[PDB]
RNA sequence: CCUUUUAAUUGAUUAUGCUGACUUUAGUCCCGAUAAACUACAGUUCUGCUUAAACUGAGGAGUCAAGUAGGUACAAACCGUACAAGGAUUAAUU
């Protein structure tokens, strides 16, 4: 009675959550790179919003 | 190790059926003054 | 060789009744029975191989199927017997060419579906063993068996099998004398204690 | 008292608008029996809130119908 | 009597919940493409409006089988049309008459030791 | 009691402006507050119709002046809300949703039953316009246009019931005295909308779904709206 | 203050029908207007009682068959 | 249930020590550093409290130059030398005579 | 509420309500409620109800009271009840449920035979007639005062206005009242009434009790009463004669009735011919002005009351009959099985 | 039946009579102190008051009462509940 469905955990993605594990958002490899790239610009356009 | 037959083959038994605990539940007639004088 | 026939069947009947998820309507009830009679063909097909078909139970099977065919889409949608007239169950009945006592064998069987249901899940979800047999079914039942819900402001929970089985149980106790029960305030006849017959002897 | 030799029937014999339900003690209790039943792989809730003859297996309901 | 609300014998319809203003019995027929109805759309489609002519939001549709009714139903509810997953309910009766089997009414309605609710 | 008393005593006296709540004044004004924030957070709410007449107001107040975007109207929004996630809510939901409704943002409906426990008349307040709302919005704007032209092409009496409000709203032909025939010449960007100065392979790529995109995988959890939950009532027994 | 005589069952009769028309003008008819209003509308389906009520519907029945010029049921299918 | 929950009115459990917790023929809790039972753990078991430690509970190390809860994990009735040096504050009870 | 609402008095008005104004305004009501009838210019015959239980119950007694002895009795005589004595002097004689059931198989005989008596469309009959159930609930939590209320509020309403009526109330022992209306109609269903024609013809309320509880005061000590009662209400089902001319005649239709046609219309679920078949019951303009259109005919002589009641009684029936030929139609059933269904 | 007798303590509209039932007052008086939500795509309503640690070598600083007053399905039921070595060395089994 106790079996169910086989499925495949098979999708590399990270998770950002809030202070209780609510997740917020999913990013993949690409995602993350991409915004690791783009870094640099971000810390002067949050200056310049400052 | 032998605190078990409290339970053994009773209805309390959780390792046995209904048809055997109903088998092991089936019993004769009691002993007999008679026959127990002859012991 | 019947043994081992009867054990599967009995494994397949409940598997079979636990696999569908979400609510139990009467066309589920009628894709289970029809499950259980494919099943049972099949084995008279093995022992022939090397009789279910010719037996009562067989033809009740049957008849059960035959009379849930005439039920309407929307009676095979409805997951309870309350909505039921008795003039629809002598209709369904007329049309099938059946008795009443049959059509309401078949809505007994899909409440007891039911009940038997919710007992399986409780019992898969504490992880407790399943009763393997029929015996084992009524030694469990006695004591273990769910049957109601209890629910605020007085209101009342509608079960077919209770129902049937609170009626039953009614006619059977009603007017069972209290003459020689003890009963805690009741002054007691001393000389018909010493000389009615006991049963309890 | 269960023996019904106090006097707390003297109250009852005039009307009061409402009464406290201790819902947040009683919810914290609730809680810990849940928890004590789900350390061990059991929803309680879940099973308390199955429609008569409704089988749901694992944390599943109206959503998984849904999206299944 | 070739239109729907002159048949004095309606075809089996069903009803319609959750329309946005913008809806149009095109649309309709569109959402409901695959099945059968009664007619062409102009008729099979009837958006409900006010004596202003505003939307109400609900709409009744009819098919040409009470089986083709409810295999639209089954397939159709709770999906989606213009942003909003639309509601759909069956819009004619068994001829049963089963509102003479009403529930028992409870007759120990203690309000003041029952939990809150809006019933 | 006897009905006749409330005609004999309400003869010769005025309606309260505001329906007062129980408890005092800094009593009221809180739980008007909390009931807002819930109603944000849950686009309708059942309550008593006294309740729902009350509530629409500040309901009303809190959405014209989100719409304003200025920092006294943020402060005004401030005091009337709580929860950050009414917030968020109101300011990028609500607001982008009524951009171009000038105002009556909100609707009352009275469910004609009263209330089993205590006989309570029953209604909903609801913002317009959200999905599964219980009757359909009327559009604004440019949208607004486009209906009453559609109107007015339909049939004769259409045109001639808004021919005078058309010429303020620019729907005809000044050159040959008829109803234009491209309506979207009329459109025009709205607040709503990204503003284009910014100006498919992927694994990952998120797949297009009505209300948010979708992600190309599966999490094993239930909905929001049913992550946590706990029985809605833990039964207090009797003590006899 | 208490009353000096015992109030008759004449008397008793006259108020009884007195207040059965207050409490009939007041609310009885009100009560039943605002019933029969709601009928417009599909019938309410109160959350709490979803474990134990039948599935929402909207339709509402017409109950006098013999005034029913229409179908009734549809036939079986095949 | 087990003993998660107690099955009357009592509402907090009361337990005494348990005898690991006792000092007499309890757990020394710098034992798993000490030879013999290294020896004897071979393969089966892993004697370093460390790996015990349960990443949804515990938090972070803090700096210990910087205000922090002892609470966090010391898990022990004393002050470890690596803390720095603690101010002690006594109430001025008497401000008027001074 | 609209606190400018008219609240009506039955003793006082400020028209003038004294003695001999309420004389000439209700002979004024009684001629008006009586020129509302219209009655047919020719019949066969005028049979009137009678009741055999009851007319042998009465003979009976005559007999018992004149001789002093039972019905064939010659040598003993009647003895009357006596303190203490287990046994009916007129136990002979039929209950007073019994009676019912006698009138309801009268009823059925009569109607089995009215299909095959030439004439029949020409027969007046009157008010009285048809079946009657009597229906008890015991247990009540109320007092007379409040059952009273309940119970003018649907004497003489149609089975489904009166539930409607007590639904609407919102009041919480009004149940074991909707209770009893509800498992009422189920009964007379099951055993083959018609609903349609259903109405509360009269209540009766029969105290059982008062538990009584202490309420401790300052300086004494009271008793608090909860009431205990049972009603008994009487259904009759109006022959159609009787339908007919209420409904039809005198406009006195369910509201009910008319709720559901007046729903069917809006929802568009009946064609555009229900609103012409449906004028002389819908609404309060229409039943008024169909009635004037009917005097007017009457008086001209052009309206024909027998075959109005005929087209209105073959109607009525023709629907019933299709609405069970298409319930049986929908199961699957067998055209003999459809054929001996009407026998 | 009639007749004769009966010591029956034999006739009740009334003792602020006694034991009770049932009306009128009357559907009248009586309703204790602060409350909401449980969601068509994340969350943290507001208020009153503040001993809420439950091993860290220490039975966790008392007495008394409940003739078992916080167990248990929206139960004024049935069933169950005070272990002085605290028994799960259960880092086990799987």
């Amino acid at each position: 009675l106790r079996e169910t469905e086989e499925r495949s955990a098979t999708r590399t993605v990270m998770c950002v959550t809030d202070f209780a594990q609510r997740p917020l958002m999913f990013l993949g490899k690409d995602d993350f790179r991409a915004l690791r790239e783009n870094l640099p610009r971000i810390k002067e356009e949050l200056k310049a919003f400052k | 190790r032998g605190i078990d037959e409290l339970w053994k083959g009773s209805y309390l038994d959780p390792t046995i059926g209904a048809k055997q605990k109903e088998a092991n539940a089936v019993a004769g007639d009691a002993w007999p003054a008679c026959l127990l004088r002859m012991k | 060789k019947q043994g081992l026939l009867a054990s599967r069947f009995y494994r397949f009947l409940v598997i079979s009744l636990m696999e569908k998820e979400g609510t139990f309507t009467y066309y589920d009830f009628y894709v289970w029975r029809k499950g259980c009679l494919a099943y049972l063909k099949a084995a008279e097909e093995e022992m022939q191989g090397i009789r279910p078909s010719t037996s009562p139970e067989f033809k009740e099977m049957e008849l059960h199927l035959k009379i849930l065919s005439h039920f309407t889409p929307e009676e095979l949608s409805r997951d309870t017997a309350e909505h039921f007239t008795s003039a629809a169950i002598k209709n369904i009945a007329k049309a099938a060419e059946t008795s009443v006592k049959n059509v309401k064998n078949v809505l007994l069987g899909h409440a007891i579906a039911l009940t038997d249901r919710t007992w399986y899940m409780r019992l898969m979800e504490m992880q407790r063993p399943i009763p393997q047999s029929v015996e084992d079914y009524l030694l469990l039942a006695e004591t273990d068996r769910p049957y109601m819900i209890r629910l605020p402001y007085g209101e009342k929970f509608y079960n077919y099998e209770l129902e049937e089985a609170l009626a039953k149980k009614r006619a059977s106790e009603r007017h069972k004398s209290q003459r020689d029960v003890p009963r805690l305030g009741r002054k007691q006849h001393r000389i018909r204690r010493l000389f009615v017959p006991n049963a309890r002897v | 008292n269960k023996v019904r030799t106090d006097k707390k029937e003297r109250k009852r014999a005039f009307p009061q608008r409402g009464f406290w339900k201790k819902q947040n003690f009683l919810q914290v209790k609730n809680n810990t029996v849940r928890l004590a039943f789900a350390v061990q792989g059991v929803d309680l809730l879940k099973l308390k809130r199955l429609r008569w003859g409704e089988v749901r297996k694992g944390n599943t309901g109206w959503w998984t119908d849904d999206y299944r | 009597t070739e239109p729907i609300s002159h048949m004095q014998e309606k075809p089996a319809t069903l009803r319609l919940r959750g329309l946005p203003y913008r809806t149009t019995a095109e649309d309709i027929a569109n959402f409901f493409e695959g099945y059968s109805l009664a007619g062409p759309p102009d008729e099979a489609i009837q958006l409900h409006r006010r004596m202003d002519g505003r939307p109400t939001g609900w709409a009744s549709v009819y098919f040409e089988s009470e089986q083709e009714a409810r295999r639209a139903k089954q397939d159709k509810h709770r999906s989606y049309l213009h942003g909003r997953y639309i509601e759909i309910f069956i819009n004619f009766e068994t001829g049963e008459l089963e509102w003479i089997h009403q529930p028992q009414l409870s007759e120990n309605v203690n309000r003041k030791h029952h939990g809150k609710d809006n019933r | 009691g006897w009905s006749k008393v409330v005609n004999f005593l309400n003869k010769g006296v005025q309606r309260r402006p505001h329906r007062r709540l129980p408890g005092q004044p800094h009593h009221q004004w809180n739980m008007l507050k909390t009931q807002l924030d819930q109603l944000v957070r849950s686009d309708r709410l059942e309550l008593t119709l006294p309740r729902a007449h009350e509530l629409q107001q500040y309901a009303e107040e809190l959405v014209h002046f989100a719409k304003q975007n200025t920092p006294e109207s943020s402060l005004i929004v401030e005091s009337m809300i709580f929860t950050p996630a009414a917030r968020r809510k109101l300011f990028h939901e609500l607001c982008p949703l009524y951009a171009n409704r000038p105002f009556f943002y909100t609707r009352v409906v009275n469910q004609h039953r009263l209330r089993m426990r205590d006989a309570a008349p029953m209604a909903y307040l609801e913002f317009v316009d959200r999905p599964g709302e219980i009757r359909p919005a009327r559009p604004v704007g440019f949208e607004r246009k486009q209906a009453i032209w559609e109107e007015m092409q339909a049939t004769r009496r259409g045109r001639r019931q808004w021919w005078n409000h058309a010429k303020k709203l620019g729907l005809i032909d000044e050159e040959t005295g008829d109803v234009i025939s491209d309506i979207n010449a009329l459109r025009r960007p709205s607040a709503a909308e990204w503003e284009e100065s910014d100006s498919s392979p992927s694994p990952y790529k998120m797949v297009a779904a009505p209300k948010r995109a979708l992600e190309p995988f599966f999490v094993d959890l239930p909905p929001p709206t049913e992550r946590y939950r706990k029985q809605r009532y833990v039964f207090k027994r009797f003590d006899p | 203050a208490v009353p000096k005589g015992k109030r008759s069952k004449h008397k008793c009769k006259q108020r009884q029908l007195i207040y059965f028309f207050d409490q009939f003008d007041g609310v009885f008819k009100r009560r039943r207007e605002s019933f029969y209003r709601s009928f417009y509308n599909p019938p309410y389906f109160s959350k709490q009682t979803e474990q134990t009520s039948l599935p929402p519907s909207v339709l509402r029945p017409f109950r006098f068959p013999g005034f029913w010029p229409g179908r009734f049921a549809f036939k079986m299918a095949s | 249930t087990k003993h998660n929950l107690t099955y009357s009115g009592r509402v907090r459990a009361f337990k005494p020590p348990s005898a690991a917790q006792r000092w007499e023929m309890g757990e020394s809790k710098y034992a798993w550093r000490l030879p013999i039972p290294n020896l004897l753990a071979g393969d089966e078991m892993q004697l370093n409290p460390a790996l015990r430690i349960d990443e949804s509970t515990t938090q972070m190390f803090p700096d210990f130059s910087k205000p922090f809860f002892h609470n966090a994990h010391f898990n022990f009735s004393w002050k470890p030398e690596e803390v720095p040096f603690q101010q002690t504050v006594k109430l001025d009870i008497t401000p008027w005579r001074r | 509420p609209n606190t400018k609402r008219r609240i009506r008095d039955p003793f006082w008005r400020r028209s003038g309500w004294w003695r001999w104004r309420q004389q000439e305004v209700k002979a004024m009501n009684r001629s008006r409620a009586f020129r509302r009838h219209l009655f047919p210019r020719f019949t066969t015959e005028t049979v009137s109800f009678v009741d055999a239980a009851e007319a042998e119950a009465k003979r009976f007694k005559e007999i018992v009271a004149e001789t002093g002895r039972y019905p064939g009795q010659t040598v003993n005589f009647f003895v009357p009840k006596v303190e203490g004595a287990k046994l009916d002097p007129f136990a002979a004689l039929p209950s007073r449920q019994k009676r019912l059931k006698l009138r309801r198989k009268a009823v059925r005989e009569a109607e089995e035979a009215e299909k095959a008596r030439e004439d029949a469309d020409f027969v007046w009959r009157g008010k009285g007639g048809g079946r009657v159930w009597e229906e008890r609930k015991a247990n009540i939590p109320l007092g007379k005062k409040k059952l009273l209320l309940y119970c003018t509020i649907i004497k003489g309403l149609q089975i489904t206005d009166a539930i409607d009526w007590l639904s609407s109330l919102c009041l919480h022992r009004v149940n074991y009242l909707l209770n009893l209306l509800n498992a009422s109609r189920k009964k007379i269903h099951e055993q083959g009434g018609d609903i349609s024609r259903v109405y509360v013809e009269s209540y009766m309320l029969n105290i059982q009790g008062q538990i009584k509880r202490p309420q401790f005061r300052l300086r004494m000590v009271n008793l608090i009463k909860t009431w205990k009662f049972a009603v008994v209400l009487r259904f009759r089902e109006y022959p159609m004669d009787e339908y007919f001319h209420k409904l039809f005649i005198l406009k006195h239709v369910p509201r009910s009735l008319t709720t559901d046609m007046r729903l069917a219309l809006a929802g568009q679920r009946v064609g555009l011919h229900a609103v012409r078949d449906w004028y002389p019951f819908l609404d309060s303009k229409t039943r008024f002005f169909h009635r004037k259109r009917l005097k007017w005919l009457d008086r001209t002589r052009q309206f024909d009351y027998c075959l109005a009641r005929r087209v209105f009684k073959s109607k009525y029936e023709e629907n019933c009959r299709r609405r069970k030929i298409q319930v049986l139609q929908a199961r699957g059933a067998s055209d003999a099985v459809i054929e001996e269904a009407n026998l």
